[PDB]
């Protein structure tokens, strides 16, 4: 969010039919952590609750 | 009250399967002893042929009120707004714009919309600010 | 109380409050398997991981963008 | 090893010949799976560029998002047996 | 027993697994990239599977 | 040397078990070894030659080059032409797997002649196995119709309460549909002289007689991979038959008719198939919504599974009559993955519960998830790979028999969508129904899952899951050889 | 049927009327000195008409009073949460206790 | 190990006791089954079957097949399809697309300076990825022109 730096870890390819390729490619964008702030914090106080 | 679900027949002849009038098991009283205390049911009890659609696991049944009544009340609900919505739409009674809608510079930012050239422009391009 | 069965019913999530008695022995070997992990995940996720912004200098997209055309 | 694609057309041999025939439809394969793998060359250009440029992504990838929608359509796998079948001239 | 049998055989093939395509992967490198099952034979190349055909297309006929 | 080691060595093998069980029938009565154990040698033997069926075509699968266009393996063997190419490949490799698990299925769930049955179920999947590997459509019949004679009497003898009706079903919706195939398999032999798959991929016929040999043709395909409204034989069969005939008969038979179009229909009748597309879209949708409701008033346990496997062939079929590679490669996964997932049900539904409680009506069952824990993990996990979830190889086959739908026919091709929220239907109902509530009044607490009972569900599970994470292992096989079944000219 | 009253069955009739009537009046209101108030007069209305010697003139009022308690019925009543309709029925029932017949399947 | 008089030990143990419906040194060969003859194998029947009449699905006789030559089978077919040198037609077509870069582009000296560089392991990668290669000139060189003859096969137009 601060440094406008992103992330991409590709595992592996998923579907590779002709033109349609799919990877198995995780990326974390502004966006992306900004959903995994809600998502994980409250998660791990509802486990610890 | 306690009228039984749609589709349910009120004639039916299989042969020699016996016949007995449609039961809703799902309203029969929780309190009472059964054999299968979950399924509300007694053993070698008959079964309706279409007793799957009769049980507890078939769609819960709600009788609270007739189904002809719960679509008045639902469309007159919608109904409501529709009036709402529309008297205002055939009045014309929300604002006008307090300011002209934002302009752009640059020729509307064609170019920094996806446009290439001069022809097409208004294509791609914004709202022109003609009053830099 | 009420029975739980347990002499044959052995779900892989034990089952009505299951415990083992050497409980404390296996946790220390588990404990060490999502440590093995979680540091053998940061290895991997530092190596195989990149930038997606820093790949391509505009430089080069400059040369793209006119060469397709 | 990389074996070289049998320039072959369809336009040039007797199909009574099922050894030449074999090659006309292998070599009209093979040219279409390089289409298709220039095709995936040129998404991963744009896919650069729209990552690398953020706002500007609609100007310094112009050409290639023109050129993509464009090879879209015929940089595909369609076999032979529409060619070798049909004749366009007729 | 945590170390059952049930338990250990995932692991069995999960280290394995790893083990072997570290393996395949070097193997390549010090023999001209081809991979750890060359021994079992080859690939059948275009020139030998072509003759079959043109055989089986002339009885065919 | 495959067909021909494949051919001599199992009728070698037939013949070894046949001298060794009936050795001591002579005019006295015989208490011999053989018989032991529920004649266990024997059943051993049959096991060995399942797994070595196996053996033989990896034998030829590392000759395979999966960049030659062309079938590869060319050999003649009683004057009939073989090879393999990519599809013929995988399925011969499918078929030849469920060998074994079929009969680790029946292994002591038989009142008597296991040499029969094993027998029969060595002799029925090389039957089928061969039907992907012949090059001529008079051999392809020939292997498409010769399974009904141990299919029918092992039925027959094996089979349930209904065994009659089951019986008579498979013979003859098989056989009166498979001659209309014989029919256009003949005119094929009449104006051309000859039936070779090569041979005749290279001609056009007129657009009248293309469309009757695809009306035969496809007669003979719509039964086999039953489509509305001649399915009527599945659920019955499915219901009465053996353990062992329902995994063959679910996973191996109706893939042969997926395979029937890829051989008969769309590389010699390709004009008029892009006629029938949509046709069959028409009818292949309509069994798929309609298969997917009636199974949401059945009864029987082994029934609901039969009607589960109507949908998803519907499916295949859908996707592979779309005229692109999404569709096609999509349509072929679809039936591998298939292939493990259907049976791995029936040994649920028609081979766990009932080897326990002999009874398949539905009503007995519920809340299993209490006594019977190990059962209800593979009965939930199962049920989602069932419903193309999308780490498993159902979802990859649907996926994109969806997408090669719309990329056909965009609007009426988009209704295979419902597949998704229909198969969610009656199977999610199925299972939540058995592993919810408290343990059912009318059964009594039993064994959980068997260990042999765990190593069938465990390696059908296994190849469902690798195809679904990565499943270019089947698609770098098909790639060049379902990118020839393609008809379109681009100007 | 017919109705006798001062018999047992014709008491316990009036007697499950009542707790529809207390509870169903205990589901609308929500303050205890509010609901003592209508639960009074319910219990007036109910033994105001106590002495009844007629078979027919009683079987109007168990026609009447079970319209009185059907458009009056809460859409919402409240159920304790253990008992049948709550929130906690069925929740960890304990298993059931049987032994298991081993089978060679 | 037959052991004929181990039978009649079984048939003498249990003739003490001739009471029904109220051990581990037993274990034949291959020979036992066809080379015997009958009446050595006819009382080996009477022990065997009713040494279980005086009665949890373990040695059923199929762990020793299936975990022996099934599962390996499997490990055999999971080998292939990861460490087999097979081609597939795309993978072929993504060599091919830049073998016809160096053919047709000799008089580039910077682009085959990048081919040239390159690993043989990486050309399935090419464009963004966790690898630290130059690729602008490769895929520069694409993008400006095509190299298939797709048209050069077809000489029929409308
Ligand atoms: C479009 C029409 C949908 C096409 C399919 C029609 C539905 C077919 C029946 C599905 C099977 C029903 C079932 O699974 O069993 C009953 C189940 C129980 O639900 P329920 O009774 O409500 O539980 C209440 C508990 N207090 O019932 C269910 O939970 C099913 C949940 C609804 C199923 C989805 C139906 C689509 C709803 C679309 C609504 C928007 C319309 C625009
Ligand atoms: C049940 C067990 C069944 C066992 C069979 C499963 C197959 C085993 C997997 C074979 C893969 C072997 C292998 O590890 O290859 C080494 C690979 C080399 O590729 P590399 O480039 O270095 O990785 C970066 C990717 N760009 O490097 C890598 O693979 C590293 C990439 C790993 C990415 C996956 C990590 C997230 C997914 C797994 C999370 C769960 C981890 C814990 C699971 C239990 C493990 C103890
Ligand atoms: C002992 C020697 C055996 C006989 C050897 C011989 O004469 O060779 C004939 C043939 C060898 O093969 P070959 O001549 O090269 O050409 C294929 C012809 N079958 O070998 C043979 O013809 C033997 C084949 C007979 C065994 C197969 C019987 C087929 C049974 C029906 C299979 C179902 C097919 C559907
Ligand atoms: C639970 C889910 C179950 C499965 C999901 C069911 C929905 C899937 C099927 C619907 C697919 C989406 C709707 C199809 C139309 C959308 C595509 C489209 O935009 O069509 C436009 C096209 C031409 O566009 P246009 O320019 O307007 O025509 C003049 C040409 N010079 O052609 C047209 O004009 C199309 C005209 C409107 C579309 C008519 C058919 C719509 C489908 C009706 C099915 C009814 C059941
Ligand atoms: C009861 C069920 C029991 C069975 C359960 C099985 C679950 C096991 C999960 C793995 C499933 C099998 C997938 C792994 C085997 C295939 C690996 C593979 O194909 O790698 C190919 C990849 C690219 O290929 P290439 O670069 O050309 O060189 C490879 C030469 N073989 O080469 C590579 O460099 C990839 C290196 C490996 C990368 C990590 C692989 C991890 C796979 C698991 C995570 C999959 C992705 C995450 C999915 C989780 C949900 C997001
Ligand atoms: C992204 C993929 C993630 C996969 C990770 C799997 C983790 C969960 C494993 C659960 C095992 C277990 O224990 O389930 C079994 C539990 C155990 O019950 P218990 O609480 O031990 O009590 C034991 C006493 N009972 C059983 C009387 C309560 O009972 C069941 O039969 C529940 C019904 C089946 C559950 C199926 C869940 C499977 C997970 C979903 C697979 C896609
Ligand atoms: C991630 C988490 C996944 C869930 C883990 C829980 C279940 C684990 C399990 O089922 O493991 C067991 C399996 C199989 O072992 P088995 O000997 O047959 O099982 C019996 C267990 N005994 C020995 C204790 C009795 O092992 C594996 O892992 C297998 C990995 C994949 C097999 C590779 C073959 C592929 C061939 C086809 C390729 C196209
Ligand atoms: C350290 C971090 C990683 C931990 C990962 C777990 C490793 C251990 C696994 C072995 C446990 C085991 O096999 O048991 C787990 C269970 C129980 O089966 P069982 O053990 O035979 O039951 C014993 C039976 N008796 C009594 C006969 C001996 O298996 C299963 O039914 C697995 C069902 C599938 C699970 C979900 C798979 C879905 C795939 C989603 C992801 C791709
Ligand atoms: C690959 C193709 C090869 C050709 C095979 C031809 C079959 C002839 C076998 C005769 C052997 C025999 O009669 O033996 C009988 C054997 C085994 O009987 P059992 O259980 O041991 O004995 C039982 C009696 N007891 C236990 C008291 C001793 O059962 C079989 O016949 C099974 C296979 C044939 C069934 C279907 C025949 C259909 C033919 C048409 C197919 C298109």
């Amino acid at each position: 969010i601060f440094n406008e730096i992103e992330y991409t870890y590709n595992i592996m390819n998923w579907l590779n039919v002709e033109y349609l390729v799919v990877d198995w490619s995780f990326t974390i964008d502004k966006l992306s952590v900004s959903m995994l702030v809600p998502v994980v914090t409250v998660s791990f106080l509802v486990h610890l609750y | 009250k306690s009228f039984l679900p749609h589709f349910i027949p009120k004639n039916y002849s299989y042969g020699d399967y016996p016949r007995l009038k449609p039961e809703n098991l799902q309203k029969r009283d929780p309190y009472l002893k059964y054999d299968d205390q979950a399924n509300k049911r007694n053993f070698n009890e008959p079964l309706h042929p279409q007793q799957d659609d009769l049980d507890m696991w078939a769609p819960d049944h709600f009788d609270f009120v007739q189904d002809s009544i719960a679509l008045k009340w639902f469309g007159t609900f919608f109904g409501v707004l529709a009036v709402f919505s529309s008297v205002i739409y055939i009045g014309g009674l929300y604002p006008e714009k307090p300011a002209n809608p934002r302009n752009y510079p640059f020729s509307g930012l064609a170019k920094d919309l996806g446009a290439s050239s001069e022809e097409d422009t208004l294509l791609y391009a914004a709202k022109i600010d003609k009053s830099i | 109380h009420h029975i739980h069965t347990p002499s044959y019913i052995k779900p892989p999530t034990g089952g009505w409050n299951f415990t083992p008695a050497n409980w404390k022995q296996n946790t220390v070997l588990v404990l060490v398997g999502f440590t093995a992990c979680c540091v053998g995940l940061y290895k991997l996720g530092e190596a195989g991981s990149y930038n997606p912004k820093l790949k391509y200098k505009e430089e080069e997209l400059s040369r793209w963008n006119q060469s397709a055309k | 090893d990389h074996v070289r694609s049998p320039n072959v057309s369809f336009d040039d041999i007797d199909y009574n010949n099922s050894q030449d025939l074999h090659n006309a439809q292998e070599s009209l394969l093979r040219e279409q799976w390089i289409r298709v793998s220039a095709l995936k060359v040129c998404r991963k250009a744009l896919e650069s560029c729209y990552k690398t440029s953020g706002p500007n992504h609609y100007e310094d990838c112009r050409e290639i998002a023109e050129k993509y929608l464009n090879m879209l359509p015929d940089h595909r796998i369609q076999g032979f047996l529409g060619y070798q079948k049909n004749d366009p001239s007729k | 027993n945590i170390f059952n049998k049930w338990n250990v055989t995932p692991f069995v093939w999960l280290f394995a697994t790893v083990g072997i395509f570290q393996w395949d992967k070097s193997h390549r490198e010090s023999h001209d990239g081809k991979g750890i099952l060359d021994f079992l034979g080859e690939i059948k190349v275009k020139e030998s599977l072509d003759t079959y055909f043109k055989e089986y297309q002339t009885k065919v006929a | 040397m495959l067909v021909q080691n494949l051919i001599i060595f199992n009728i070698i093998g037939i013949v070894l078990l046949v001298l060794l069980n009936n050795n001591n029938n002579g005019i006295l009565n015989k208490k011999s070894l053989l018989t032991i154990k529920n004649e266990l040698k024997l059943k051993q033997i049959g096991l060995i030659i399942s797994i070595i069926n196996i053996l033989i075509i990896i034998e030829n699968w590392i000759g395979f080059n999966s960049n030659y266009y062309g079938f590869q393996n060319i050999e003649r063997f009683l004057n009939i032409y073989w090879g393999i190419d990519g599809i013929s490949l995988l399925l011969v490799l499918l078929t030849l797997i469920l060998g074994p698990i079929a009969i680790l299925s029946n292994w002591k769930n038989l009142k008597g002649y296991y040499t029969y049955y094993v027998i029969s179920i060595n002799m029925l999947v090389i039957l089928m196995a061969l039907n992907f590997i012949c090059l001529d459509l008079v051999s392809f019949y020939i292997l498409f119709e010769s399974t009904l004679a141990p299919l029918f009497l092992l039925i027959g003898i094996y089979g349930a309460n209904n065994k009659n009706k089951a019986a008579y079903y498979v013979l003859i919706y098989t056989l009166a549909s498979s001659l209309f195939m014989l029919l256009s398999i003949v005119i094929y032999y009449i104006i051309i002289n000859s039936t070779d798959y090569i041979y005749i991929n290279n001609i056009i016929l007129s657009i009248n007689l293309q469309s009757l040999l695809f009306i035969g043709i496809i007669i003979g395909i719509a039964v086999k991979t039953p489509l509305m409204p001649v399915h009527t034989w599945l659920p019955t069969v499915h219901s009465e038959s053996p353990l062992g005939g329902s995994i063959l008969l679910a996973g191996v038979i109706l893939k042969l008719a997926i395979y029937g179009v890829i051989r008969l229909l769309l590389p010699n009748l390709s004009e008029i198939s892009m006629m029938f597309t949509p046709i069959i879209y028409i009818i292949s949708i309509l069994t798929l919504i309609y298969s997917s409701l009636i199974t949401l008033k059945q009864t029987d346990l082994k029934v609901i599974i039969a009607y589960s496997s109507i949908s998803h062939l519907a499916v295949c079929m859908i996707g592979i009559f779309a005229n692109n590679l999404i569709g096609i490669n999509g349509s072929l996964i679809l039936c591998l993955a298939h292939g493990f997932v259907s049976p791995a049900l029936f040994i649920l539904v028609g081979g766990i519960l009932y080897d326990r409680y002999h009874n398949r009506l539905i009503n007995y069952y519920q809340g299993l998830s209490t006594f019977m824990p190990i059962f209800s993990i593979y009965l939930v996990v199962f049920s989602f790979c069932n419903t193309g979830t999308p780490l498993s190889g159902n979802f990859v086959g649907e996926f994109l028999s969806i997408t090669g739908a719309v990329i056909r026919h965009p609007i009426i091709g988009s209704l295979t969508a419902a597949s998704v929220l229909l198969s969610a239907c009656y199977q999610m109902k199925l299972t939540n129904r058995l592993t919810g509530s408290v343990f059912s009044q009318y059964l009594h607490i039993t064994n959980d899952v068997t260990n042999r009972e765990i190593f069938l569900l465990n390696w059908l599970l296994i190849p469902t899951i690798i195809i679904g994470i990565y499943p270019s292992f089947v698609t770098n096989i098909l790639n060049l050889a379902s990118s020839t079944l393609i008809y379109s000219v681009l100007i | 049927k017919a109705v006798v009253p001062f018999s047992e069955a014709n008491k316990k009739y009036v007697s499950s009327l009542y707790r529809k009537s207390l509870r169903t009046a205990h589901d609308w209101i929500n303050k205890t000195e509010f609901y003592r108030v209508k639960a009074s007069e319910i219990r007036s209305r109910f033994d105001a008409n106590k002495h009844i010697n007629d078979p027919n003139e009683l079987k109007v009022i168990f026609k009447e009073t079970e319209a009185l308690l059907e458009d009056y019925a809460h859409p919402d009543p409240i159920i304790p949460p253990c008992r049948p309709g709550g929130s906690k029925f069925e929740r960890n029932i304990p298993p059931r206790v049987e032994a298991r017949i081993p089978i060679d399947v | 190990a037959f052991n004929l008089q181990l039978e009649k030990e079984i048939r003498s143990k249990i003739d003490s006791l001739p009471k029904l419906n109220n051990v581990t040194n037993r274990k034949l060969s291959l020979t036992d089954y066809l080379f015997q003859n009958a009446a050595n194998q006819a009382l080996y029947v009477d022990n065997e079957a009713d040494l279980k009449e005086l009665d949890e699905n373990e040695n059923e006789g199929w762990e020793k097949i299936m975990y022996v030559g099934f599962v390996p089978t499997m490990i055999l077919i999971f080998a292939i399809v990861l460490f087999k040198d097979d081609k597939s037609i795309d993978e072929w077509a993504m060599d091919e697309l830049l073998l016809r870069l160096k053919e047709k582009n000799l008089s580039d000296v910077e682009l085959i300076d990048e081919l040239d560089k390159l690993s043989k392991s990486h050309v399935g990668k090419i464009g963004a990825s966790e690898i630290n290669k130059r690729d602008a000139v490769i895929i520069e060189r694409i993008l400006n022109g095509e190299y298939d003859q797709l048209s050069g096969l077809k000489k029929k137009e409308l």
